């Protein structure tokens, strides 16, 4: 199939929470789907595995992907550094939407967020490249460790990740 | 400035036209000499980046100096960015961005946003930061003339 599926095994302070899987719309945003896929499998020697969700805001989104600096001010793509906003064809239509967390136009590295709500004002600013296939209840579980500014009350990590089938 | 209105809440009061005219007068008669600096500071207390830009753009006829001041501001704005890396993420409702140098300078920031950064516990004093960049540019052109 054209669109790949990836999984995250989420852990809370080391204790397993559960698995979230994603469908990646490589048919709409190939370069952005590919970046996320390869970083999930770890085939480049680096990627999401072991990284944490550093910014979680209840009712808004869960943010992760900063495997270098861990704090929002880091991360890098499989293209070396930061790549362009591929397109904004797809919209933030509800919970489960997987989108690129940039720091401006054409600043895509490795950081992403999963929406826990409809975030319409993000359309045209952030690239949508996937959606939760299974485990939205795990994401809802994650956002319970969030806060108003994003500071997580517990260490939320990607214990393991990869591509499925 | 950002003042208490008739109802007690912190609001954007525009700048007084007579204070603007006073500034224009100072620069028209004195030009950009050492004396123009204490005056600018005195007439810009509490000013937003937009108010500070209104004061600068009202100076009708000092082209070379204004280009010199602008470059100095742009340098300070570039230094700010270099010293202030941005945290990636979507901005939630309720809060706003970390200001970039262009925001502190008022070129990529609405008055609403500047008021937001200023009226914050604890704040990003974008008016006071920008004013410092302007005072440095003034000192430069004040020693040129």
């Amino acid at each position: 199939m054209v669109n790949p599926t990836v999984f995250f095994d989420i852990a809370v302070d080391g204790e397993p929470l559960g698995r979230v899987s994603f469908e990646l719309f490589a048919d709409k945003v190939p370069k952005t789907a590919e970046n996320f896929r390869a970083l999930s499998t770890g085939e480049k020697g680096f990627g999401y595995k072991g990284s944490c969700f550093h910014r979680i805001i209840p009712g808004f989104m869960c943010q992760g992907g900063d495997f270098t600096r861990h704090n929002g001010t880091g991360g890098k793509s499989i293209y070396g550094e930061k790549f362009e906003d591929e397109n904004f064809i797809l919209k933030h239509t509800g919970p489960g939407i997987l989108s690129m967390a940039n720091a401006g136009p054409n600043t895509n590295g490795s950081q992403f967020f999963i929406c826990t709500a409809k975030t319409e004002w993000l359309d045209g600013k952030h690239v949508v490249f996937g959606k939760v296939k299974e485990g939205m209840n795990i994401v809802e579980a994650m956002e319970r460790f969030g806060s108003r500014n994003g500071k997580t009350s517990k260490k939320i990590t990607i214990a393991d990740c990869g591509q499925l089938e | 400035p950002i003042v208490q209105n008739l109802q007690g809440q912190m609001v954007h009061q525009a700048i007084s036209p007579r204070t603007l005219n006073a500034w224009v007068k100072v620069v028209e008669e004195k030009a950009f000499s050492p004396e123009v600096i204490p005056m600018f500071s005195a007439l810009s207390e509490g000013a937003t980046p937009q108010d500070l830009n209104t004061m600068l753009n009202t100076v009708g006829g000092h082209q070379a100096a204004m280009q010199m001041l602008k470059e100095t501001i742009n340098e300070e704005a570039a230094e700010w960015d270099r010293l202030h890396p941005v945290h990636a993420g979507p901005i939630a409702p309720g809060q706003m961005r970390e200001p970039r140098g262009s925001d502190i300078a008022g070129t990529t920031s609405t008055l609403q946003e500047q008021i937001g950064w200023m009226t914050h516990n604890p704040p990003i004093p974008v008016g006071e930061i920008y004013k410092r960049w302007i005072i440095l540019g003034l000192n430069k052109i004040v020693r040129m003339y």
